[PDB]
This record gives structure tokens, C-alpha cells and sequence, in this order.
């Protein structure tokens, strides 16, 4: 039930959060924007950065804003 | 079935196991191969 | 480090650790005499190495010589089955020193 | 013969032989549709 | 049950050779890997060989190694010795040895031991 | 090998209870040791196999018990026929060794 704890507007940040296969996959990409009111006409790609096991029927999910 | 010829106990029959890691096929194999299947001491009276 | 470490805890009280993303020797396991006890059923010492699984939970106690004679399968009597049971069916290594 | 607590104790003593202290620990290998978190060591070969 | 009687009392000259019988009545035999022993007086017992009845084929202990041939007569039902190259200190009273090494049967060691020679 | 028993002789009165240990000097298995119980003037008898391995056709007061470097093997009520000479023997590989023998004494 639990398992490998992993240690790790002038900035845009991109994040693709899919889980495939029960493979739990983070993407990321940092990029400099100007446009604070919509979305850039700007080409980003995302890489993976670490894989996971979680494997669940995931059906919601929360943001958390400090 | 054997029921009627052996089963008396009978011990008689014997089957070759941990011997040969695996063996070319039609062949009759003899060999008593001492003490062999895997190990650090060889050859004597091994547990 | 589990091994070595200063205080084990209770019988009664098994500390349950889980194992993953950590190599693991049991072929050096089993070769390795310092373990008395490396008693196998499931899968071959020399091949273990190769073999891999996902999820590997471990139990660390201590206990006496004789309970020591007494923990081991199709037997029965007191500390084998009182206070902290092995059951009969599970997939995993006894390792004892 | 009313209440007998449960949790007696071990006596350790290096002069106690039958009651000499053995360590034993107890792994559980399972495997359900997850990366093989335990794995086994390959060396390098020079290539 | 079973049993290996012994024999009278033997002297050798150096360098002889010498036949010690097994007697083997009752029970399955041919089926326990038979094997061999002796004591020294005043010694413990040590062990010299290991026989396979059914093939027939022998191995003899380190310190004993090239001086003595072990077989078996499967048709007598008994179990014998030869021992050449005799010298003065190798007199000693001599036994016989049985009990059961199945394969992964465990049980290696056992007793069916007789009285001697 | 060197069969380390307990001691040579315990000179004891009967009834106590009784380690008579063995250690062989490198790990000889914990299912692998052996103990022979010669009669006076006769034959050794087997008593306890395969270390822990409690021998078929025995009463419970002999038990073999131990592992790694240091085996042990116990007699939980002595009794007058208990006195005798006990040998262990290796049961790992190499070929059969028997300790030094230990005497048991009144
Ligand atoms: C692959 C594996 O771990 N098999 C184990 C074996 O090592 C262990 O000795 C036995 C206990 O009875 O349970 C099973
Ligand atoms: C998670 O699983 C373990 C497995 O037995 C269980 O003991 C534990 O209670 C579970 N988690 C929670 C929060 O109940």
C-alpha cells in the first residue's frame, strides 16, 4: 500500500500527466512567456522525467494551491 | 496399469533427475556422473 | 544495514519493511554461509539472481534456538503459531543466523 | 488458574544452550503488475 | 532381524590381505547405499567407504584412498572388503556399516550397524 | 574438520538437563550433523539426524538443536540409561567424521 518515496507572468510551465499501462509518467517543460492573458502560439515538447506504479481506476483529480 | 504385475512396497523402479542439465533426444544414458548438479566442493560424499 | 543494526525489535512486535528499488543478491545470499539456515523450495539459488519480482515484503525478529527448530513448515507447537505466524502458503525465503 | 499475561518472556543467557538466541528473518516475494522493484546485478562486459 | 555375524579373530602379517564379511537377513537390501567403518581401541570410529549395490561402484576415504576395494555381492546378499599393503599400525578392530542414503529423501545417516569383524 | 563438543566428560548426577553441544569449525549445514550413541562395549546407535531432523522410533528427551558454527544437542530429562558415550558426526560434504567422543559420567 505504499512504496518509493523519490527525492528529487514571466515563466511558463507545461505539464502531461498520463498513466499508461499502470506506468505512472511525469512530463515537464519550463519555457519564458510574455503573454499572461492566454496561451502562447509557441511549440513546446514534453519529456518524461521518472516512471511509477500506482496503477489505479483514477477518476478525479485536485490541483493544491498554497 | 501395473497394479496387477508390481505394487507389492515395490522400489524397484528407478528415474534419473538433477544429472544432466538437458540431453539430446534417443540416446540411453548410463552415466552415474557422481556428484554433479551445481556446487563449490565437488566429487566425494557431498549434502 | 537492516542486519547490523543495534536493536531488533520484539517477537510479538515484527517490524514490517518493504522492499523495492534496491538490487538484491540472493545468489551472494545463498553462497554465503554466515546464514545458517537458507532452506528452498520456489525457485532454483543459481537462477535467483536472474529472477525478479515486484513487491517484496520482509519480517525481522528474533527468537530462540529451539523455536528456531520450531518454526519451520508442516509442524506443529506453541511460538510456531501463537504470537506471530508464517503461513503455510507463501512464496518466500527463511533466512536465519 | 485465573489470568496468565499473555506476553512471558525469553530468558537470554550465554550459559542458556538449548535456549541459545537464533535470528531469523522471513522474506515474502510477490509480483502484481508493477516494475520489478527487487532486481539481480549484470557486470559490464568490455566492449 | 538383521544382522552380520563376526568372525573369529584374525592376525595378519604385514602387507596380507584381509576379507571381512557382512551378513545382510531380513529386509529389502540391495535398495540402502551400504558403507563401511572401524574403530581403533582407545579411538573413535572413522568411516572408509561408500558402496552402490546396484552399480556396483565404490569410493574410499581420503586417508585410506588406494588401499582398499570395496564391493558388493548382490546374489550372496553381503557386503565386502580387501585391503592390501598392510603395516603394523593398522591393526584394530573393524565394523560394518548400513542405513539408508535415499535421493532428496534426506536421512543420509543411519545405523543398521552389526558388532565387528 | 574439527568436531568442538561439550565438554570432553561432564562428570554429573542424573537428571539435569544436558547440552551436549558440538561445533565444527566451518558451517556444516542446519539440517546437516549427526549424533551416534555407542553402548558399552557394543555398537553406536543413531538417536538424532539432519541436526533438527527429530529420528523416527525415538522418545523426545534427545534433541538435536543449533545451526551455523555452534550445534547443540539436548537431553531434556536425564535418566539412568542415558549414561553412555555420544559421538557427532558430519553430515555436509566431505567424508564422515566423528568427533573425539564425549563420555557421559554419574
Ligand atoms: C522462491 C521462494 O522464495 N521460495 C520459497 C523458499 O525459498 C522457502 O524456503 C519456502 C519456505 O517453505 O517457501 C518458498
Ligand atoms: C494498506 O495496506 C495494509 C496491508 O495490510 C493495511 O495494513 C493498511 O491498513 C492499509 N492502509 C490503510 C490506511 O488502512
Amino acid at each position: 500500500n505504499c512504496t518509493f518515496e523519490y527525492v528529487s507572468f514571466k515563466n511558463l510551465r507545461e505539464f502531461v500527466f498520463k498513466n499508461i499501462d499502470g506506468y505512472f509518467k511525469i512530463y515537464s517543460k519550463h519555457t519564458p512567456i510574455n503573454l499572461v492573458r492566454d496561451l502562447p502560439q509557441g511549440f513546446s515538447a514534453l519529456e518524461p522525467l521518472v516512471d511509477l506504479p500506482i496503477g489505479i481506476n483514477i477518476t478525479r483529480f485536485q490541483t493544491l494551491l498554497a | 496399469n501395473s497394479n496387477n504385475l508390481d505394487s507389492k512396497g515395490n522400489y524397484n523402479y528407478l528415474y534419473r533427475l538433477f544429472r544432466k542439465s538437458n540431453l539430446k533426444p534417443f540416446e540411453r544414458d548410463i552415466s552415474t556422473e557422481i556428484y554433479q548438479a551445481g556446487s563449490t566442493p565437488c566429487n566425494g560424499v557431498e549434502g | 544495514e537492516v542486519f547490523n543494526a543495534t536493536r531488533f525489535a520484539s517477537v510479538y512486535a515484527w517490524n514490517r519493511k518493504r522492499i523495492s528499488n534496491c538490487v538484491a543478491d540472493y545468489s551472494v545470499l545463498y553462497n554465503s554461509a554466515s546464514f545458517s539456515t537458507f532452506k528452498c523450495y520456489g525457485v532454483s539459488p543459481t537462477k535467483l539472481n536472474d529472477l525478479c519480482f515486484t513487491n517484496v515484503y520482509a519480517d525481522s525478529f528474533v527468537i530462540r534456538g529451539d523455536e528456531v527448530r520450531q518454526i519451520a513448515p508442516g509442524q506443529t507447537g506453541k511460538i510456531a503459531d501463537y504470537n506471530y505466524k508464517l503461513p503455510d502458503d507463501f512464496t518466500g525465503c527463511v533466512i536465519a543466523w | 488458574f485465573n489470568c496468565y499475561f499473555p506476553l512471558q518472556s525469553y530468558g537470554f543467557q550465554p550459559t542458556n544452550v538449548g535456549y541459545q538466541p537464533y535470528r531469523v528473518v522471513v522474506l515474502s516475494f510477490e509480483l502484481l503488475h508493477a516494475p520489478a522493484t527487487v532486481c539481480g546485478p549484470k557486470k559490464s562486459t568490455n566492449l | 532381524q538383521v544382522q552380520l555375524v563376526q568372525s573369529g579373530a584374525e592376525v595378519k602379517k604385514p602387507g596380507s590381505s584381509v576379507k571381512v564379511s557382512c551378513k545382510a537377513s531380513g529386509g529389502t537390501f540391495s535398495s540402502y547405499a551400504i558403507s563401511w567403518v572401524r574403530q581403533a581401541p582407545g579411538q573413535g570410529l572413522e568411516w572408509m567407504g561408500r558402496i552402490i549395490s546396484m552399480f556396483g561402484i565404490a569410493n574410499n576415504a581420503q586417508k585410506f584412498q588406494g588401499r582398499l576395494t570395496i564391493t558388493a555381492d548382490t546374489s550372496t546378499s553381503t557386503a565386502y572388503m580387501e585391503l592390501s599393503s598392510l603395516r603394523s599400525e593398522d591393526t584394530a578392530v573393524y565394523y560394518c556399516a548400513r542405513g539408508p542414503y535415499y535421493y532428496d529423501s534426506g536421512g543420509y545417516y543411519l545405523d543398521y550397524w552389526g558388532q565387528g569383524t | 574438520i574439527v568436531l568442538t563438543q561439550s565438554p570432553g566428560t561432564l562428570s554429573l548426577s542424573p537428571g539435569e538437563r544436558a547440552t551436549l553441544s558440538c561445533r565444527a569449525s566451518q558451517s556444516v549445514g542446519s539440517g546437516y550433523l549427526a549424533w551416534y550413541q555407542q553402548r558399552p562395549g557394543q555398537a553406536p546407535r543413531l538417536l538424532i539426524y539432519g541436526a533438527s531432523s527429530r529420528a523416527t522410533g525415538i522418545p523426545d528427551r534427545f534433541s538435536g538443536s543449533g545451526s551455523g558454527t555452534d550445534f547443540t544437542l539436548t537431553i531434556s530429562r536425564l535418566e539412568p540409561e542415558d549414561f553412555a558415550v555420544y559421538y557427532c558426526q558430519q553430515y555436509a560434504g566431505s567424508p564422515r567424521t566423528f568427533g573425539q567422543g564425549t563420555r557421559l559420567e554419574i
